[PDB]
């Protein structure tokens, strides 16, 4: 999660034009959410156990 | 560049697919031997019944 | 930065008091000292609580070394339990440079007596300017029709 | 005009004193006279169009 | 718990360098990427003529090789601990077990 | 007596089935979340790359 | 023939987006497999 | 004329360069790599241009 | 040719400083992984103190 969060944290400082919205911008946005999902998931199975 | 963009992506989806294929050869084998060993348990619960009707 | 709740059940002002302190650790000879800052209007004899000495940790003779000192910790010294709440940006730097993970902060707690002696804050917000006169001047000679 | 009275009208000498500045929670303004929607003056429902 | 302290301290120092190295890598990237027709190419005073806080190549290599060794040293002092607690656990268990089977008899 | 014993023995057998469930299924979830996050991250790399 | 460049671009997109759902379709069967196989084997023992 | 080129052309090389700088590092932002920190909000920021 | 040399020399310094950023990160990895085991083995030990 933090690897992804940071990977993006810096890409949000690219100068003028650079700051874009390419494939990377998404796969990373999707990944962060996906990872957040896995964490919430295991949390339930922990409560279940 | 545009084709090297597409080719490098196209090669990368191959190795991602080939990894996805590789662990599908072993899964269906594990499904098959699961199916086949569970035949042996239907074999068992039969054999108890009629030695009992005896 | 630390604090400790002792008791005060014989008073009319509250049932529990908070005594603000700063606890110092010395790297010269692994020593500690506890200093109580002077509160302006408190009746307690403020001052120095514990001098510079190697304060004992347990009964076997061990003393407090800096390995087990964090931002949030409840070390007890001579019957008094101190809840440290925060460090300064030099103590943090030293502790993280040795491997020690700094705990999350806590606020300070507050003594009910001294905060109930906070004299009133003499102020009034200014009244508005949209009185009868300005509402008469900026909205004169204009009325709305409504057909109903 | 008063629209909603403040919450002490049950102990208010409204037989011998009038409804002054402090008794009104909100007065009628230009927002209340919506052109198109029904409006309720005292006793009467209007249809400002 | 104390080996953890040493290992975590080791990192703090290892990180300190990892960070500084980056800054230097970036600096040399902008130093390399500089032609006579580049945008902001201005003059200066005393530039780096003298430096009262620098270091030599011999030294830069010491700092690195030293910091590296310290980390390998702690790692090798960690695999030891990890393999002295494995028995300590196997031991503790088997011991209490032996006595429990005894008390039974 | 025969009833009580069963009511008990059965309830015991039961809570040892609802526990075994979580256990073997946790293996699935854990060996999934991990391998998922792994290849999902590698995606970010290839893309960023 | 002489298929034009924009319909050539969607050829790569179609093959690429085929890979994502198809690997995920295969991946979906997996988790459905192990959830079955485990409770299949455990139930009958 | 051929100067108006440089201006933009070179105003591009800079952004093009800062890109590689704030993009190559991300290509190798490994897990547990000096830096990987925590940021809450880098999954809802997209000031893309 | 003068500039060519200072460029080649700056280029070489990069190769070196980068090799050292690597042998200092691959080491971070080893030591972080070492600590991960010790912290998990710590849990296993803590549980035992109560397990008995």
């Amino acid at each position: 999660l933090k690897v992804a969060q940071t990977r993006l944290d810096e890409r949000t400082r690219r100068p003028n034009i650079e700051l874009c919205r390419d494939m990377a911008q998404l796969r990373l946005v999707n990944e962060v959410y996906e990872v957040d999902d896995t964490i919430q998931t295991l949390q339930q199975r922990l409560r279940d156990a | 560049r545009e084709m090297e963009k597409l080719y490098s992506e196209l090669k990368w989806q191959e190795k991602n697919t080939l990894e996805e294929i590789a662990e599908l050869h072993e899964d269906i084998r594990h499904l098959e031997e699961d199916l086949r060993r569970k035949l042996q348990n239907l074999k068992l619960c039969h054999t108890r019944l009629e030695a009992r009707t005896y | 930065d630390a604090y400790f709740q002792e008791d005060v059940p014989m008073s009319i002002e509250e049932h529990y008091r908070i005594r603000q302190v700063h606890i110092y650790y010395y790297l010269e000879d692994d020593s500690m000292s506890v200093i109580e800052p002077v509160v302006e209007n408190s009746g307690i004899p403020q001052g120095k609580l514990i001098k510079r000495q190697r304060l004992s940790k347990n009964d076997r003779g061990d003393h407090y070394h800096w390995k087990d000192l964090n931002r949030g910790i409840n070390i007890t010294i001579y019957g008094k339990t101190f809840r440290i709440v925060d460090c300064d940006k030099f103590t943090q730097v030293f502790l993280e440079s040795q491997g020690i993970e700094l705990n999350p902060p806590e606020k300070m707690a507050l003594d009910p007596y001294t905060e109930l002696r906070k004299q009133p804050l003499r102020k009034y917000v200014t009244p508005t300017d949209f009185d009868q006169l300005k509402q008469f001047l900026t909205f004169d000679k204009q009325v709305l029709r409504f057909y109903a | 005009m008063p629209k909603v009275l403040v919450e002490n009208a049950k102990n208010f000498p409204r037989c011998v004193l009038e409804i002054s500045d402090k008794e009104v929670l909100e007065w009628y303004t230009a927002k209340d006279f919506i052109v198109g929607k029904p409006l309720t003056i005292l006793g009467r429902t209007f249809f400002i169009y | 718990c104390e080996q953890i302290r040493l290992n975590r301290s080791a990192k703090y120092n290892l990180e300190k360098d990892l960070r500084d190295k980056f800054t230097a890598i970036t600096i040399d990237d902008i130093c390399f990427s500089l032609n006579n027709n580049s945008p902001n190419i201005k003059y200066s005073e005393n530039v780096v003529r003298v430096e009262p806080n620098s270091v030599s190549l011999e030294d830069w290599l010491d700092f690195s090789n030293t910091n590296v060794e310290k980390a390998d040293k702690q790692r090798n002092n960690s695999l030891t601990l990890k393999a002295l607690v494995d028995r300590i656990l196997f031991q503790t268990a088997s011991d209490l077990r032996r006595q429990c089977d005894v008390v039974d008899t | 007596w025969y009833r009580s014993n069963l009511t008990n023995f059965q309830e015991s057998n039961t809570s040892r089935h609802n526990s075994e469930r979580l256990r073997v299924d946790t293996s699935r979830l854990i060996q999934d979340k991990y391998q998922q996050t792994r290849k999902t991250q590698a995606d970010s790399t290839q893309n960023l790359g | 023939p002489r298929f034009r460049l924009p319909d050539w671009q969607t050829n790569s997109y179609l093959l690429s987006t085929n890979a994502e759902r198809q690997r995920d379709a295969s991946h979906q069967i997996r988790q459905e497999a192990r959830v079955l196989r485990n409770e299949t084997n455990n139930q009958t023992i | 004329a051929n100067r108006a080129a440089q201006h933009e052309l070179e105003k591009d090389l800079s952004d093009k360069q800062s890109a590689y700088r704030i993009d190559d590092k991300c290509h190798h932002l490994r897990n547990t790599s000096d830096g990987v920190s925590y940021f809450h909000g880098v999954e809802r920021v997209d000031a893309t241009v | 040719k003068s500039q060519s040399d200072v460029n080649k020399k700056l280029e070489q310094r990069l190769e070196e400083v980068r090799f050292w950023k690597k042998e200092l990160d691959d080491k971070l990895e080893q030591l972080v992984y070492a600590t991960e085991d010790l912290l998990l083995y710590q849990t296993r030990l803590q549980k035992a103190l109560e397990s008995f």
